[PDB]
């Protein structure tokens, strides 16, 4: 039994005779006779200004790239080629002769690993069907040879969750409890009491008379609610700033003690306000802790 | 069980040595030790598992030892303790882990409908079977066996008599043939 | 094809009126089992019915026996 | 006429493991995986002690193969069994019965029982009937009617008292039956105690339920015994440690509690065994072991279903 990405059994494969998604992995198969299918591009632009890689089946040789500025080089309708792409970048295959897609199995021996970590969210064929890879949990039947020579998509119906469960293929007459039904929660809800209790800021920032600079006033704010929205939301001050905690995080957390002092002081020595700051503002007037945690 | 050496249980690996091999030992103490509790912890469910599984089975093998008892080595009375009918007798057939009891049984087959009554006015006195019933055709009366219809003529030798006539709830007439006239009379 | 029974929510069988021996054991009285072809879930029977014709002076004796 | 009460089956139970421990949680699920098949075992183990009280019912009652049924006409040659016959107007359950029903009261589910109550008191009815109007045949073979005083004096025969000392003493007979069905009646009505025995049960399972419960409300160690509380309070490097506390805690609540279900269940079905033992060879016959069917020669049982 193995989680990994695979092809959901009977999905809707697309068919094509343009630039694809990758979402997350990528079944390809191609019926071919004439041999068009060549190569692969892959990426997230395909354009430049990105790195976008490149392969090709060129009739000897295998050209594979990150393409200038690469940082890789790689090199080496009765024909049902199979291929699985998946991310570093793994790609497994297999080729079979055949005579739309077919009924039957068979499982894809790996063939190439590059250890690029490219970004992928887009891709094109350079000259056949285009399946999307899940996460399933599988049941693989490995043979006496060690070949898989079936498997089951443990996601498909009743029965095949069944058949997991036991990790059988077959299942006896009975009733078997496989799974366990929650009804999902559809939506949260969040609610408290009234937002009443504000910090009067509305004493320090709404104030008619601020007071002088060595002799600084000091008041309180403590047991309230303090709204942080409206001094680092409103652009009327010309400078917000915090030494100790992230600005826009104070509508969070909360504190033993608020203190809020205010004064009047020139434009340029503004600066000074600051922990760790020397002047005579900053000195001879208000200190600031080297650590201090509030806010100017 | 053997499954359960397969899960980390919080350690970096479920496998030992790669624990051993990728770490000095300050470390793969720590590590090893989160393996040894899970593994003993599986250790003790398989173990208390099989003690009371041990138990169910040993009540099972009582139980077969009884029946071969009462059941193979003599004839049963216990209802369907041995089998659905009236148990005759029981063969023991070896199986693997256990054991397989062939209970020849007998079952009463083909049933009729009979008049009956308890007991049986002759001058006076009330007789009743010695071990029987009294069954009734419709016209005439016989004392049977049980369990099998086999009727034969009442006479003083099926029946005993006891009290009179005036006590039993259901009591009928006929006859009591007495065998030891006629041989008074010839 | 949805049958809402006293052990739960039904999907997927069909209801019937009829009973039988108990199949498959489902709860609180029911059972299903595969009977064109499909999945069944029925109300289980105890047994057929029988009346012993019992009076007061009747009394039925085996005249036959089988050895089992 | 005594009487016996043995416990049949327990609550059938099941627990999801995984929303026992890490209640709709996604850190505290992959951290689970860790730990193995642990979960699915304790699965397989209650969902065989269910499968086990299924079959114990099925045992005790399921022993007649026909339902027969008592005829309109009750002249059972003075008998009166009205009181454990079903009453046709209730649950059609007899007037004994009807005492004893009423004189006995997270991830968790608790399955319900195949055999409906209602089933079960057809079963017994069933029984009684075919023990009434057949005697012991029914158990047998094909049932074969016998008038109930002749079937009575077949039992006093089996004890080894002679049959006229039956058909003698019919009245008084009737009557001491009759007065005694009375008493068992008012024993069972005014006293509660009587049906500890099941009673017990159900207590147990009760608390043992409660206890697993409460267990959701311990740390084991950790800063919290709320999973969601150690999850926002901490950085997952520590949180991690935490709800492995947790997780180990929990588990082993579970795994306590399967054992104790475990070992109650096998004496549950001990008690099953008996049970249906005593229904063949007591109430589908005669028995002559002593004192396995009441004190005294054991003449006839009647079976009567309870919780
Ligand atoms: C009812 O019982 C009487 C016994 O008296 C049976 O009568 C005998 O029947 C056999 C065969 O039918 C004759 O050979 C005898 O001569 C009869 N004897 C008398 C006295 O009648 C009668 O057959 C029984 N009824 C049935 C239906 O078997
Ligand atoms: C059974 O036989 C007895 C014979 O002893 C019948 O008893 C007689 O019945 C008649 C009328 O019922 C009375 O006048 C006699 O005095 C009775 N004699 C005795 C000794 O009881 C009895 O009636 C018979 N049963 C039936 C149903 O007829
Ligand atoms: C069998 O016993 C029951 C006792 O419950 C008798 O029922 C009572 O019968 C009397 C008179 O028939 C009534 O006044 C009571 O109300 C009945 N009580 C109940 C609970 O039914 C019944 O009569 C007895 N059977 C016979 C034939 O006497
Ligand atoms: C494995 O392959 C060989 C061919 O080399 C074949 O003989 C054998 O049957 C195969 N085993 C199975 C189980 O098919
Ligand atoms: C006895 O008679 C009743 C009805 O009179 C009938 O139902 C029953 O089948 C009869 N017994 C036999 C063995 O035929
Ligand atoms: C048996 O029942 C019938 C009902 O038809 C009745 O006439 C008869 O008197 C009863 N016999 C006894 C002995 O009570
Ligand atoms: C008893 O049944 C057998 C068949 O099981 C039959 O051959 C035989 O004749 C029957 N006996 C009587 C007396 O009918």
């Amino acid at each position: 039994s193995t989680q990994d990405l695979f092809l959901p059994f009977f999905s809707n494969v697309t068919w094509f005779h343009p630039v694809l998604p990758f979402n997350d992995g990528v079944y390809f198969a191609s019926t071919e006779k004439s041999n068009i299918i060549r190569g692969w591009i892959f990426g997230t632009t395909l354009d430049s200004k990105t790195q976008s890689l490149l392969i090709v089946n060129n009739a000897t040789n295998v050209v594979i790239k990150v393409c200038n500025n690469c940082t890789f080089e790689y090199v080496s309708f009765k024909n049902l080629r199979e291929f699985v792409f998946k991310n570093y970048f793994k790609i497994y295959s297999k080729h079979t002769p055949i005579n739309d897609l077919p009924q039957g199995f068979s499982a894809l021996e790996p063939l190439v690993d590059l250890p690029i970590g490219i970004n992928i969210t887009r891709f094109q064929t350079l000259l056949y069907y285009v399946g999307y890879l899940q996460p399933r949990t599988f049941l693989l039947k490995y043979n006496e040879n060690g070949t898989i020579t079936d498997a089951v998509d443990c996601a498909l119906d009743p029965l095949s969750e069944t058949k997991c469960t036991l990790k059988s293929f077959t299942v006896e007459k009975g009733i078997y409890q496989t799974s366990n039904f929650r009804v999902q929660p559809t939506e949260s809800i969040v609610r408290f009491p009234n937002i009443t209790n504000l910090c009067p800021f509305g004493e320090v920032f709404n104030a008619t008379r601020f007071a002088s600079v060595y002799a600084w006033n000091r008041k309180r704010i403590s047991n309230c609610v303090a709204d942080y929205s409206v001094l680092y939301n409103s652009a009327s001050f010309s400078t917000f700033k915090c030494y100790g905690v992230s600005p826009t995080k104070l509508n969070d957390l909360c504190f033993t003690n608020v203190y809020a002092d205010s004064f009047v002081i020139r434009g340029d020595e503004v600066r000074q306000i600051a922990p760790g700051q020397t002047g005579k503002i900053a000195d001879y007037n208000y200190k600031l802790p080297d650590d201090f945690t509030g806010c100017v | 069980l053997v499954k359960q050496l397969s899960s980390n249980f919080g350690a970096i690996s479920s496998v030992l040595n790669d624990i051993l091999s990728r770490l000095d030992k300050p470390e793969a103490e720590v590590q090893i030790d989160r393996l040894i509790t899970g593994r003993l912890q599986s250790l003790q469910t398989y173990v208390t598992q099989q003690l009371i599984r041990a138990a169910e089975i040993r009540a099972s093998a009582n139980l077969a030892a009884t029946k071969m008892s009462e059941c193979v080595l003599g004839q049963s009375k216990r209802v369907d303790f041995c089998g659905k009918g009236y148990h005759l007798m029981s063969f023991p057939q070896s199986a693997p882990h256990g054991v397989v009891f062939l209970h020849v049984t007998y079952v009463p087959a083909q049933e009729k409908n009979f008049t009956t009554a308890p007991a049986i006015c002759h001058d006076g006195k009330a007789h009743f079977p010695r071990e029987g019933v009294f069954v009734s055709n419709g016209t005439h009366w016989f004392v049977t066996q049980r369990n099998f219809y086999e009727p034969q003529i009442i006479t003083t030798d099926n029946t005993f008599v006891s009290g009179n006539c005036d006590v039993v709830i259901g009591i009928v007439n006929n006859t009591v043939y007495d065998p030891l006239q006629p041989e008074l009379d010839s | 094809n949805v049958f809402q029974t006293r052990a739960g929510c039904l999907i997927g069988a069909e209801h019937v009126n009829n009973s039988y021996e108990c199949d498959i054991p489902i709860g609180a009285g029911i059972c299903a089992s595969y009977q064109s072809q499909s999945i069944i879930a029925y109300t289980m029977s105890l047994g057929a019915e029988n009346s012993v014709a019992y009076s007061n002076n009747s009394i039925a004796i085996p005249t036959n026996f089988t050895i089992s | 006429v005594t009487t016996e009460i043995l416990p049949v089956s327990m609550t059938k139970t099941s627990v999801d493991c995984t929303m026992y421990i890490c209640g709709d949680s996604t850190e505290c699920s992959n951290l689970l995986l860790q730990y193995g098949s642990f979960c699915t075992q304790l699965n397989r183990a209650l969902t065989g002690i269910a499968v086990e009280q299924d079959k114990n019912t099925q045992e005790v009652f399921a022993q007649v193969k026909q339902i027969y049924k008592t005829p309109p006409i009750k002249d059972f040659g003075g008998f009166n069994f009205s009181q454990i016959l079903p009453d046709p107007s209730k649950s059609k359950r007899s007037f004994i019965e009807d005492l004893l029903f009423n004189k006995v009261t997270n991830g968790l589910t608790v399955l319900p029982p195949l055999l409906t109550d209602e089933m079960i008191a057809q079963y017994t009815s069933a029984l009684l009937a075919g023990t009434i109007t057949s005697g012991w045949t029914f158990g047998a073979g094909p049932a074969l009617q016998i008038p109930f005083a002749m079937q009575m004096a077949y039992r006093f025969n089996g004890i080894g008292v002679t049959q006229n000392v039956l058909y003698e003493n019919q009245k008084l007979i009737a009557n001491q039956f009759n007065s005694a069905i009375g008493k068992i009646q008012d024993s069972l009505s005014s006293t509660p105690s009587a049906l500890g025995k099941l009673q017990d049960v159900v207590n147990q399972n009760a608390q043992a339920l409660n206890t697993l419960v409460k267990q959701l409300s311990s740390n084991f160690g950790a800063i919290s015994s709320v999973l969601n509380d150690i999850l926002s309070r901490l950085d997952k490097p520590e949180a991690e440690v935490q709800i492995d506390r947790l997780i180990t805690g929990r588990l082993q609540s579970l795994q306590t509690y399967v054992t104790q279900q475990l070992i109650r269940a096998a004496e549950i079905r001990a008690s099953a065994n008996l049970a249906a033992t005593k229904m063949s060879e007591c109430v589908l016959g005669q028995s002559k072991r002593v004192d396995f069917c009441g004190k005294g020669y054991h003449l006839m049982s009647f079976p009567q279903s309870a919780p």
